[PDB]
RNA sequence: CCCGCACAAGCGGUGGAGCAUGUGGUUUAAUUCGAUGCAACGCGAAGAACCUUACCUGGUCUUGACAUCCACGGAAGUUUUCAGAGAUGAGAAUGUGCCUUCGGGAACCGUGAGACAGGUGCUGCAUGGCUGUCGUCAGCUCGUGUUGUGAAAUGUUGGGUUAAGUCCCGCAACGAGCGCAACCCUUAUCCUUUGUUGCCAGCGGUCCGGCCGGGAACUCAAAGGAGACUGCCAGUGAUAAACUGGAGGAAGGUGGGGAUGACGUCAAGUCAUCAUGGCCCUUACGACCAGGGCUACACACGUGCUACAAUGGCGCAUACAAAGAGAAGCGACCUCGCGAGAGCAAGCGGACCUCAUAAAGUGCGUCGUAGUCCGGAUUGGAGUCUGCAACUCGACUCCAUGAAGUCGGAAUCGCUAGUAAUCGUGGAUCAGAAUGCCACGGUGAAUACGUUCCCGGGCC
């Protein structure tokens, strides 16, 4: 013009809150929710990788800018290409992008 | 641009309502309705008798009129005879049991819809607008009015196009609602057709 | 598998698989199921030729396929020959039941036909 | 002898009674998995008692009344919060830092005149 | 009991009311569970203010109707003839139960 | 047809 | 439609002039301005000149036409297209 | 309004209090589920007898003062217009503009 | 040099589809009239089947549908018949009051005459009133003084600063008015008072239901108060106004939202709300009636709704609102019906009763990327209800049908936070008839580096 996030609940993390937020549609922030859990679940088991660590290679490989922007831009391409991708659901489609 | 009514905007704030009565939706429309033409047969009937305002209360079943008037004494009549006629009437009117007060208006010249009634009256006997507004405008001054606006609007002097003219003294500031500003209006009807007069009168704060 | 005259999907549910029968839609279809004995969630595929042929009698209760169409022909040329105001909307191919033709009416009327 | 703080969130008011206990919660007279199933809205419960460390020192009797999951989980927050303060005025402090303390005033707008809702216009065509 | 509902379109009015009842009460030697502010009813009415077109420019008015309750417990002799002889100011509907 | 629909739905 | 249970309705001045007709054999078109009438079994083989706003229109009664409302065989519009 | 228009909503008001009894008895003739076909049906016919203006749905609240047909408020029995004009003169009691 | 969702950064749309709705056009006997770039086009209309209704066709009336005045007959009325589409004609019954000076009037109906009535006829470019608009933009002025032959100027510019002609400082100006701000409403915290129809912490009881005794705590109700001041502290600042940060606090710098619209601008809108000068019609441009039309459909534009699915559809189970309405009304329970509904019939002019399942959500199951278990247009059949009456032209239900549509070119719109987005809920108008309008909660984001550019505006 001329002139914060919470942590998420069960990792509490402000950069998983955001990118919950980033994928919810309409307000339906529980439906983003588990969409995002399920999806670092799939993500965590087939590294070994821990869902949070698992989450930090992903956007470190995507980031293109000032900090903060490089993760917004990340998460937003994340999501943007996860949507565009022909799996089943989003979580799936979510945990493939991730991977 | 257009201007809230100075009036309605102070409702409740520092102006009372003319009229005072509880009713239920079953009875609202009706009493609005008698009210209507209550005021109607009364501002008729006293059209020389400076009537300020006319006040209605519903106590009970009956109607009590309260009659503000520069003149109680013509309001009044002999014995109250002429008072008595009215009571009459609006009881037939209401249709319910009437009582007629009368207040005075001690001051005419501080009472907007007196001066108002007043200068639609001089246009209608052909005065220059622009000497009965500034009359008014002395007057009221000259009474301790804080301010006063008069506004003339129409074929002023019976020009073919319509105009706007006030004049304004002392203050009157209308987005101040604990301003007492008196405002009412009054039409000329003329021969060359309707001249609208508007009359603001500013008495002090609270 | 084949009934009515129509082959119905073997990999869908029942209650699914019957609606592809003209004349029969969802509440038709769980009604020839209750009927048959037959659950809404077995396949096609899964039900025996027994079990078909007790479709096929709870089917024939009901006026589907091309004694459905005729009936409906019939239906809108009695109304076409009456010439009452309905069958005069047929006709012209307009809607039937009171419908503005300042706009819209387009599944009716088609696509637009440029001045 | 128990400590009270009334909560309130949106258009959500909570009463929650605490007592030294075994980290029993009961609102609406259903324990707080039955209560709420969005596990944001047992987070956001509990979150007072985690930053105090009192989890299982207390027992919370709640009863909360009106607005939406969000709200009541919130408007139970900050009740659970001020009693706290009633048992324990030290606390005060850092639940003020943790941002407990304050109560949300954050509501609903009106819906105005011309507006299809509190700020949404109605679309304009230019030409 | 006597149960007194009271309804007005002025708070001022209706408080002054109220403290007429009790004082009638309280002067006849009654018991009175005191003045019951019950929820204000906001009668809201939203008004095109142009005579021709012009659809969002509107007034939107409102009528607040207050209401009180008072009951009167052990209703004494005279502490209904005190009530019933009682014109309260214009402006408030009285209704009296038993 | 419709004579007999109208005289079994309807009744003087 | 009208409710099963309050039956078909008719002007009762048209009922009276089709059973005045029928009684009578008489073969004169019927006029009449109650497009809302149900037409009956009575009706049949009568001409009843339906009013469409300007015209009577003879509607000649066939066993189809029953249960239908007069109007249904007078139109009110015309139009005979945009591009002729 | 016309003159002739507030004329019509006088007659059609004093019509429906003539023969409000009257259409009430007949309607519930027609109505009555034990009612005979016979009586139902005689009902029928003589209820469409009557003036049409005795049917209280062929009345149109116009305002009181203007006789407007459009933006009528039952409270008040005025149209949108006079009735902004009796509440800035503090006519309608109780009523003011509202902010929340 | 500054500002505003003006752009940028973002999120969701419109433009494509079907449908709703308004408009243009065309058509028509009539498709009544008005609104026209922003600021007309879900606008007047908060609700056209009849009515409404202003239009058309045809049938009718002429001092009249609606007033006052005069005269001559009648109480009022009510029931009832025939003819007629009805308007309206003919009848036939019945009734014969209330003021009683028992003089007569008062109603209230008829009839006659003419002063008149009547007009949504014209002129919004004769007007009042009311409204839009620039724009809630920070402006617009005046007195006195001074300057200039004068139109004019100064003040009001300037140095800082502000959301602000906001405030400070300087200054041939000194003051003032209308605006800004404040006073008003609402929302966020607390306290006091009152405590039912609301409340249930403790206690006794209990069929487990605040259900009962009670209790007055708490939620809440609504009256009265308290509270926020740049007040405190720090740094910056011109020993300024102010700015940046901190403390405390429910709240912090206009806390959030509303109401509030300066002088004026557009001969802007409205003679069809009303009023009104002038003009015009008067056995018609007035008035009554039935039927039709305002719903027409080669087409074009605007505003919406519903979609195109899996962050979803469907089934079963199960949570959590707010605000509002109600007597020619809201209508429970129970019974009948697949259902819309029907029958019976409590309660409630309401913190009591009723409308009245909140829905999105959550759990479990299923569908498995298909024009589909997506979509729900269209059409057939069968019904319900309101209403004298649903053919033209109602809403809703059931069975059947199952269109386009696979995320929309150029372009273009909204929004800066409890916002957008999404989800239900209520109200006015209203017999019936919302996807519109007005209102209410639930869930609840993204992004803003910046002012070069586009639009509107302010100051020099
Ligand atoms: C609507 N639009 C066609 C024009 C418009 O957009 C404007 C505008 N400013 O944007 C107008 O001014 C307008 O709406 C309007 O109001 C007009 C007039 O008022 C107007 C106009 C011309 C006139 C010429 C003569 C007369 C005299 N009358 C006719 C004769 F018989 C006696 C009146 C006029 C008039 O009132 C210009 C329009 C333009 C409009
Ligand atoms: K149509
Ligand atoms: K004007
Ligand atoms: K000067
Ligand atoms: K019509
Ligand atoms: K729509
Ligand atoms: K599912
Ligand atoms: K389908
Ligand atoms: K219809
Ligand atoms: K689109
Ligand atoms: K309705
Ligand atoms: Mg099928
Ligand atoms: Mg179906
Ligand atoms: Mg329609
Ligand atoms: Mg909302
Ligand atoms: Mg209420
Ligand atoms: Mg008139
Ligand atoms: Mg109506
Ligand atoms: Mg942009
Ligand atoms: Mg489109
Ligand atoms: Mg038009
Ligand atoms: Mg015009
Ligand atoms: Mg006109
Ligand atoms: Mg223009
Ligand atoms: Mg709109
Ligand atoms: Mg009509
Ligand atoms: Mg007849
Ligand atoms: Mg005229
Ligand atoms: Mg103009
Ligand atoms: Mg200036
Ligand atoms: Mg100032
Ligand atoms: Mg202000
Ligand atoms: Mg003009
Ligand atoms: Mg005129
Ligand atoms: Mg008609
Ligand atoms: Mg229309
Ligand atoms: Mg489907
Ligand atoms: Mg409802
Ligand atoms: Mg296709
Ligand atoms: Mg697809
Ligand atoms: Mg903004
Ligand atoms: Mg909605
Ligand atoms: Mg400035």
């Amino acid at each position: 013009p001329r002139r914060k996030i919470l942590p998420d609940p069960k990792f509490g993390s402000e950069l998983l809150a955001k990118f919950v937020n980033i994928l919810m549609v309409d307000g339906k922030k529980s439906t983003a929710e588990s969409i995002v859990y399920s999806a670092l679940e799939t993500l965590a088991q087939r590294s070994g990788k821990s869902e949070l660590e698992a989450f930090e290679v992903a956007l470190e490989n995507v980031r293109p800018v000032r900090p903060v922007r490089r993760n917004a831009l990340a998460m937003r391409w994340i999501v943007e290409a996860a949507r565009k991708r022909g799996d089943k659901s989003m979580a799936l489609r979510l945990a493939n992008e991730l991977s | 641009g257009q201007k809230v009514h100075p009036n309605g905007i102070r409702l409740g704030i520092v102006k009372p309502w003319n009229s005072t009565w509880f009713a239920n939706t079953k009875e609202f429309a009706d009493n609005l309705d008698s009210d209507f033409k209550v005021r109607q047969y009364l501002t008729k009937e006293l059209a020389k008798a400076s009537v300020s305002r006319i006040v209605i209360e519903r106590p009970a079943k009956s109607i009590r009129v309260t009659i503000h008037t520069a003149r109680p004494g013509i309001v009044i009549g002999k014995k109250g005879e002429d008072v008595e006629k009215l009571r009459k009437v609006v009881a037939d009117i209401a249709g319910v049991p009437a009582q007629i007060n009368i207040a005075e208006v001690r001051k005419p010249e501080l009472d907007a819809k007196l001066v108002a009634d007043s200068i639609t009256s001089q246009l209608e006997r052909r005065v220059m607008f622009r000497r009965a507004m500034k009359r008014a405008v002395q007057n009221a001054m000259r009474l301790g009015a804080k301010g006063i606006k008069v506004e003339v609007s129409g074929r002023l002097g019976g020009a073919e196009i319509a105009r706007t003219e006030w004049y304004r003294e002392g203050r009157v500031p209308l987005h101040t609602l604990r301003a007492d500003i008196d405002y009412n209006t009054s039409e000329a009807h003329t021969t060359y057709g309707v001249i609208g007069v508007k009359v603001w009168i500013f008495k002090g704060e609270i | 598998a084949r009934i009515a005259g129509i082959n119905i999907p073997d990999h869908k549910h029942a209650v699914i698989a019957l609606t592809s029968i003209y004349g029969v839609g969802k509440t038709r279809s769980k009604a020839i199921l209750a009927a048959a004995g037959i659950a809404e969630d077995v396949k096609i595929s899964e039900l025996s030729e027994g079990q078909i042929d007790t479709l096929r009698d709870e089917v024939a209760k009901f006026v589907v396929e091309g004694d459905l169409r005729r009936e409906i022909s019939m239906s809108i040329k009695r109304l076409m020959d009456l010439g009452c105001y309905r069958g005069l909307r047929h006709r012209r191919g307009l809607p039937v039941r009171g419908q503005r033709t300042k706009t819209n009416a387009r599944t009716r009327k088609g696509p637009r036909k440029p001045i | 002898n128990q400590y009270y703080g009334t909560g309130r969130r949106k258009s959500s008011a909570a009463r929650v009674f605490i007592k030294p206990g075994n980290g029993k919660i009961v609102i609406n007279q259903r324990s707080l998995e039955q209560y709420f199933g969005r596990e944001t809205a047992r987070m956001v419960v509990r979150q007072p008692l985690e930053l105090v460390d009192m989890v299982e020192k207390l027992d919370l009797y709640i009863t909360v009344k009106g607005g939406g999951i969000s709200g009541q989980a919130g408007a139970i927050r900050h009740g659970i919060t001020r009693a706290l303060m009633e048992y324990d005025e030290s606390l005060r402090s850092e639940l003020r830092k943790a941002g407990f303390v304050t109560r949300d005033a954050r509501q609903v707008e009106r819906k105005k005149v011309g507006l299809r809702k509190a700020r949404r216009r109605p679309q304009f065509s230019k030409r | 009991r006597i149960r007194i509902r009271l309804k007005a379109f002025d708070h001022r009015l209706i408080d002054q009311a109220t403290a007429e009842i009790v004082e009638t009460a309280k002067r006849t030697g009654a018991q009175v569970r005191g003045p019951i502010p019950l929820p204000t009813r906001k009668e809201r009415f939203t008004v095109l203010i142009s005579p021709h077109v012009n659809k969002d420019a509107r007034d939107q008015y409102e009528i607040r109707t207050h209401l009180r309750l008072v009951d009167i417990v052990e209703p004494t002799e005279k502490t209904v003839d005190a009530l019933m002889r009682l014109d309260l100011a214009a402006g408030v509907d009285v209704q009296i139960s038993l | 047809g419709r004579v007999d629909r109208f005289n079994k739905r309807f009744n003087i | 439609p009208r409710s099963l249970k309050k039956g078909p309705f008719i002007d009762l001045h048209l009922l009276k002039k089709v059973e005045k007709a029928v009684e009578s054999g008489d073969k004169k078109p019927l006029r009449t301005w109650s497009r809302r009438s149900t037409i009956f079994p009575n009706m049949i083989g009568l001409t009843i000149a339906v009013h469409n706003g300007r015209q009577h229109v003879p509607v000649f009664v066939t066993d189809e036409m029953v249960g239908h409302k007069l109007g249904e065989f007078a139109p009110t519009r015309t139009y005979r297209g945009h591009a002729a | 309004a016309k003159q002739s228009m507030k004329a019509r909503e006088v007659k059609r008001v004093a019509l429906a209090d003539k023969y409000f009894a009257k259409r009430a008895e007949l309607k519930a003739i027609i109505s009555d589920v034990n009612a005979s076909d016979e009586d139902r049906w005689n009902a029928v016919l003589k209820l469409q007898t009557l003036p049409r203006d005795s049917s209280p749905s062929r009345q149109r609240n116009r305002c009181r003062q203007t006789g407007r047909p459009h933006g009528f408020l039952r409270k008040f029995g005025l149209s949108r217009i006079k009735v902004r004009e009796a509440a800035m003169r503090g006519e309608i009691p109780g009523l003011k503009k509202a902010s929340w």
